[PDB]
C-alpha cells in the first residue's frame, strides 16, 4: 500500500554503467592527528580522541560493538560504587576522573572511526 | 611545577600530526640550506671581528715573543 501509493515523479538521472560507477564519496585514509583549542575560560576539559575503523558497510564493526561493551559507559548521575562492572567508571567513582565517559562507534561506509569521548 | 599551574593561556588551536605519517626530513635539504647559511652569516656577523682580534693577538703576540728572544745574539753584537 506504501509501494503502488509512493510517488514516482522525476525519474532518476543518472547513467547505469562504468561511468557513473565512480564514488560520490571518495575512500579516506586516517590520519591519526592531534588538534587543541586552550580557552582557559571553559568550566572543564572535554576531552575524545578516535581510532580509525571499519567501514560502515563491513561486518569488521560488528565484533567491535561487543568490544565496545567491555567498555561499556559511566557517569555521576547513576547509582555509582567501586564495585561496578567498569574499570574506569570506579575510578570515577574513586578519584572522580571521568564525570562521564562514553565509546562512540560511528563507522562510515568508507572507513569508519572508533573511539572515546569523556568529561574531566 | 606541574601543568596545572603554569599559565592561565586561553585560545590556541593546535595542529600536530603524527610522526608516522609525516617524512623525518621534510624539505630538509633545499629548505634547510638556505636557513642555515642564513643565521650563519647571522652569528659571524658579531662574532668574527672578536676572532680577528684574538687572531692578531696571536700572531703578533706569538712573533713578538720569537723576535724577542732568537733574534738577540745578533743585535747584541758581542763583538763590541
Ligand atoms: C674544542 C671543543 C669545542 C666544542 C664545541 C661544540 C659545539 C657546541 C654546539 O654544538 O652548539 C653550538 C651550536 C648549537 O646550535 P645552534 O642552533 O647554532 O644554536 C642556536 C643559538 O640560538 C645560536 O644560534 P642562532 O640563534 O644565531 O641561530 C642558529 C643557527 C646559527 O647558529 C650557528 O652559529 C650555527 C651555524 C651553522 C649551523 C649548524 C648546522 C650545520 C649544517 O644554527 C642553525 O642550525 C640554522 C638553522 C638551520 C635549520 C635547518 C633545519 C631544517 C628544517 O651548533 C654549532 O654552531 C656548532 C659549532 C661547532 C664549531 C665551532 C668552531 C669554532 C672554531
Amino acid at each position: 500500500q506504501l509501494l503502488d501509493l509512493a510517488q514516482k515523479h522525476f525519474s532518476s538521472l543518472s547513467g547505469t554503467y562504468v561511468e557513473d560507477a565512480v564514488p560520490a564519496f571518495t575512500p579516506c585514509r586516517f590520519t591519526g592527528s592531534e588538534i587543541r583549542h586552550r580557552d582557559d575560560a571553559l568550566p572543564l576539559a572535554h576531552v575524545a580522541i578516535a581510532v580509525e575503523g571499519p567501514g560502515w558497510a563491513n561486518p569488521d564493526n560488528v565484533p567491535l560493538q561487543v568490544a565496545n561493551a567491555i567498555i561499556g559507559h559511566y557517569d555521576s548521575t547513576y547509582g555509582g560504587g567501586t564495585h561496578m562492572s567498569s574499570t574506569l567508571a570506579s575510578v570515577a567513582a574513586t578519584r572522580k576522573l571521568c564525570q562521564s565517559f562514553q565509546t562512540f562507534n560511528i563507522c562510515y561506509a568508507e572507513t569508519g572511526l572508533l573511539g572515546a569521548h569523556f568529561v574531566c | 611545577r606541574e601543568f596545572g599551574h603554569l599559565t592561565r593561556m586561553r585560545h590556541v588551536i593546535t595542529y600536530s600530526l603524527s610522526p608516522f605519517e609525516q617524512r623525518a626530513f621534510p624539505h630538509y635539504f633545499t629548505k634547510g640550506i638556505p636557513n642555515v647559511l642564513r643565521r650563519t652569516r647571522a652569528c659571524i656577523l658579531r662574532v668574527a671581528p672578536p676572532f680577528v682580534v684574538f687572531y692578531l693577538v696571536y700572531t703578533w703576540g706569538t712573533q713578538e715573543f720569537e723576535k724577542s728572544k732568537r733574534k738577540n745574539p745578533a743585535a747584541y753584537e758581542n763583538d763590541k
